[PDB]
RNA sequence: GAGGGCGCUUACCACUUUGUGAUUCAUGACUGGGGUGAAGUCGUAACAAGGUAACCGUAGGGGAACCUGCGGUUGGAUCA
RNA sequence: GUACGGCCGCAAGGUUAAAACUCAAAUGAAUUGACGGGGGCCCGCACAAGCGGUGGAGCAUGUGGUUUAAUUCGAUGCAA
RNA sequence: UACCCGCAGAAGAAGCACCGGCUAACUCCGUGCCAGCAGCCGCGGUAAUACGGAGGGUGCAAGCGUUAAUCGGAAUUACUGGGCGUAAAGCGCACGCAGGCGGUUUGUUAAGUCAGAUGUGAAAUCCCCGGGCUCAACCUGGGAACUGCAUCUGAUACUGGCAAGCUUGAGUCUCGUAGAGGGGGGUAGAAUUCCAGGUGUAGCGGUGAAAUGCGUAGAGAUCUGGAGGAAUACCGGUGGCG
RNA sequence: UUAGCUAGUAGGUGGGGUAACGGCUCACCUAGGCGACGAUCCCUAGCUGGUCUGAGAGGAUGACCAGCCACACUGGAACUGAGACACGGUCCAGACUCCUACGGGAGGCAGCAGUGGGGAAUAUUGCACAAUGGGCGCAAGCCUGAUGCAGCCAUGCCGCG
């Protein structure tokens, strides 16, 4: 228990990233979003009405 | 409908409660920031939203958006907030007032100023 | 002498005290469900006759949607 | 139609009946389609009836993968 | 002091919000679901009129925006002025007290109602016609209003009260008609299952196929007898009663 | 989703008390009184003229000016007085603040400025009694933070640059 909140601490003291030389690297793809909405129902309306309103 | 049903009891209109119940009809209310940090709005939005837990005078504790480019926003920090809802982010309602007692104004805004803060630039 | 005053005394009463309720605010181990999120696991209940017609009331059962019994409704397809 | 409270009930539960929180919808009817382990009619080497095949083998060829200094790039369901 | 006169010089004096739609006003650059915007819809993932900057423009102006709050728009609590078959909405049904409402004729009363008048409805405020601050704000004269209340006078169609009525509503009585309308007690026939026994023998039963199960301790099948419970084929009907 | 409430309670006779009627109070008698037309209990709240919005009806609202009410640190009480149960009067009790020689005493800005505080937020410790008004006075006149004015703030309206 002493080493495990000892290492909190350790991270509080140097946990910063050293860039260089990775070890391994993993090709994945994420971690912002993977969202089209697919309900082109909004989209096309709206686009629709100001076609309607320029035209 | 019938007027008799209406004379036994009226119209009960519809009792209508604020959106923004901390600030308590006050325009503003001051608040320190309790937590500073950033969210993830919900789909189909996505960003890294910038908000506070901000602890109120009259004691509530809510959670107030910071508007604007960059901020300079931390613990302690006493600010304003003045009620605005953040549709993309569930359970902010109020928005933290630029350039009210602790929160500068956005860095080099050049135009709607006064909503961020920032004085005229001078030549 | 009458009468007054002080004192004393009783009556009413505020502070305060007691006991016991009530009610409301906050909080509480643990717990019941609910909403939202990310869309992960098990199935695939409903939507077509959704592949066992669905649903309503009730009863019982079951990891879960549900399943089955009794009564009801058509807000059920097909009938060449 | 849930909680809490009240009334009722032997019980199951019934009745009265909110609030916080949350979404920008939810709904109803009809319309065009598509879809159906809905229905009807017709057709395709669709099945059936047949013939010979591929999948096994060696080789050619292309591809995936792997390897390399590079194994240039593209095609990559039917429709690479 | 108001106010008036004189001096010099354009001198001392313009910002805020917004420009996707709703909403008046569009382009480039930066950026790439990041940074960020957002009141709703939504923008942002490489040509962004929606983010940030510039140019332009638009609305406002010593203000301009944001926020807070009230009313509106919201006929979205519908008194004016909503709706309930399926969108939310008809109690499961009836009986019925209080309550609301009430067919038709005369007369009375005159409460409701109506006409007038009186007292009042403070002043300010709103509104109208004028006056004064150089105008306006502001001040201010008069009026109207204050939609109300009480008292008196009068009106009598309607509603109300009272008296009398009338039969069209409602109700009774007479004779019939149809009905699975309700309660009670009997009873009949078919069938199921069981029990007993007769014949009889190798399967029965079941499903899409099977197995569990019942059978040689004689099933299933067929016949007779017995017992018991429940529901009433046909009539039987988009027929009846409630 | 507060259904029962009420014993001086409701009424009466008599006594008392008030400036005055009265359960206002007392004795006794009666056994009443309120409540679905919402009694009672809980929450909120000063009321109004008005203000804002609205075509209107309504809805919200009750800052300023004016009428009424209630309160004067909190809880009571009376006294004087035509008038008070009395903002800058009195007595008592309490909390707080102050003085003390420790025995005991003092005070009340919700008057005008002002201070700390709270808050998103709201001004000067100004001039004057010259006008109006008030108290006293035969009168002069005295007092008057009412009021008339000035200061600060774009807070609103209006005007102008
Ligand atoms: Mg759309
Ligand atoms: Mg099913
Ligand atoms: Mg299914
Ligand atoms: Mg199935
Ligand atoms: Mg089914
Ligand atoms: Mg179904
Ligand atoms: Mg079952
Ligand atoms: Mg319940
Ligand atoms: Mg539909
Ligand atoms: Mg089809
Ligand atoms: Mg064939
Ligand atoms: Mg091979
Ligand atoms: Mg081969
Ligand atoms: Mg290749
Ligand atoms: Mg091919
Ligand atoms: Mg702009
Ligand atoms: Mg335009
Ligand atoms: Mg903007
Ligand atoms: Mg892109
Ligand atoms: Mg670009
Ligand atoms: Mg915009
Ligand atoms: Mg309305
Ligand atoms: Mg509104
Ligand atoms: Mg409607
Ligand atoms: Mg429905
Ligand atoms: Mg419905
Ligand atoms: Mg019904
Ligand atoms: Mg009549
Ligand atoms: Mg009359
Ligand atoms: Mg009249
Ligand atoms: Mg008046
Ligand atoms: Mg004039
Ligand atoms: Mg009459
Ligand atoms: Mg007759
Ligand atoms: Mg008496
Ligand atoms: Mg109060
Ligand atoms: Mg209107
Ligand atoms: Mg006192
Ligand atoms: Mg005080
Ligand atoms: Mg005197
Ligand atoms: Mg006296
Ligand atoms: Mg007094
Ligand atoms: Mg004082
Ligand atoms: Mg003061
Ligand atoms: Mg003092
Ligand atoms: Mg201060
Ligand atoms: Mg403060
Ligand atoms: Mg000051
Ligand atoms: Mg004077
Ligand atoms: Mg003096
Ligand atoms: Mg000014």
């Amino acid at each position: 228990q002493q080493l495990a909140e000892q290492a909190q601490n350790h991270w509080n003291n140097h946990t910063q990233v050293q860039r260089g030389n990775p070890v391994r690297t993993f090709k994945g793809t994420d971690f912002k979003s993977t969202y089209v909405e697919k309900s082109y129902k909004k989209e096309r309306a709206e686009a629709k009405r100001e076609i309607k309103l320029v035209v | 409908a019938t007027v008799n049903q209406l004379v036994r009891k009226p119209r009960a209109r519809k009792v209508a409660k604020s959106n923004v119940p901390a600030l308590e009809a006050c325009p503003q209310k001051r608040g320190v920031c309790t937590r500073v940090y950033t969210t993830t709005p919900k789909k189909p939005n996505s960003a890294l939203r910038k908000v506070c837990r901000v602890r109120l005078t009259n004691g509530f504790e809510v959670t107030s958006y910071i508007g604007g480019e960059g901020h300079n926003l931390q613990e302690h920090s006493v600010i304003l907030i003045r009620g605005g809802r953040v549709k993309d982010l569930p359970g902010v309602r109020y928005h933290t007032v630029r350039g009210a007692l602790d929160c500068s104004g956005v860095k080099d805004r050049k135009q709607a100023r006064s909503k961020y803060g920032v004085k005229r630039p001078k030549a």
